[PDB]
């Protein structure tokens, strides 16, 4: 469920 | 040349995927394999054209192919891919 840009979006 | 995706660079992401991204991989299975009722699910291999997966369901085991679109050249496709593929998925699921 977690949406990956959590970790992986770093803005 | 520029650096290839090798058998070892697909083993370390294989491993980082199986240990703490085990939720994605049975959502691969359930939304691009065409599989139901999936239990569990892990990445026995990637390669250029696609990858390999391990399903259990039902109280059985079964292996599938995943193919992709388009050729993967390198450890930065293979990683994209699989970001991609699993904002679909999410999607399948909570519309
Ligand atoms: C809660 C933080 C978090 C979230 C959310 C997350 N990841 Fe990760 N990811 C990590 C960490 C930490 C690593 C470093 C390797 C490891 O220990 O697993 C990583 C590594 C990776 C790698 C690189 C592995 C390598 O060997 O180069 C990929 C690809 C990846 N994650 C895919 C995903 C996908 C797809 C999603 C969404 C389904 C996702 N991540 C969501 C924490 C996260
Ligand atoms: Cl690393
Ligand atoms: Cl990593
Ligand atoms: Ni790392």
């Amino acid at each position: 469920v977690q949406k990956c840009a959590q970790c992986h979006t770093v803005q | 040349m520029a650096d290839p995706l090798t058998p070892a660079i697909s083993d370390r992401i294989c491993k980082h995927m199986n240990e703490d991204h085990a939720s994605a991989i049975a959502l691969y299975a359930q939304v691009f394999g065409q599989q139901t009722d999936v239990t569990m699910a892990q990445m026995q291999a990637i390669d250029p054209t696609g990858m390999d997966l391990v399903v259990e369901s039902e109280g059985g085991s079964k292996t599938i192919r995943i193919e992709f679109e388009q050729p993967l050249k390198d450890s930065e496709d293979a990683h994209q891919v699989l970001i991609a593929m699993a904002k679909q998925a999410r999607s399948v699921g909570k519309n």
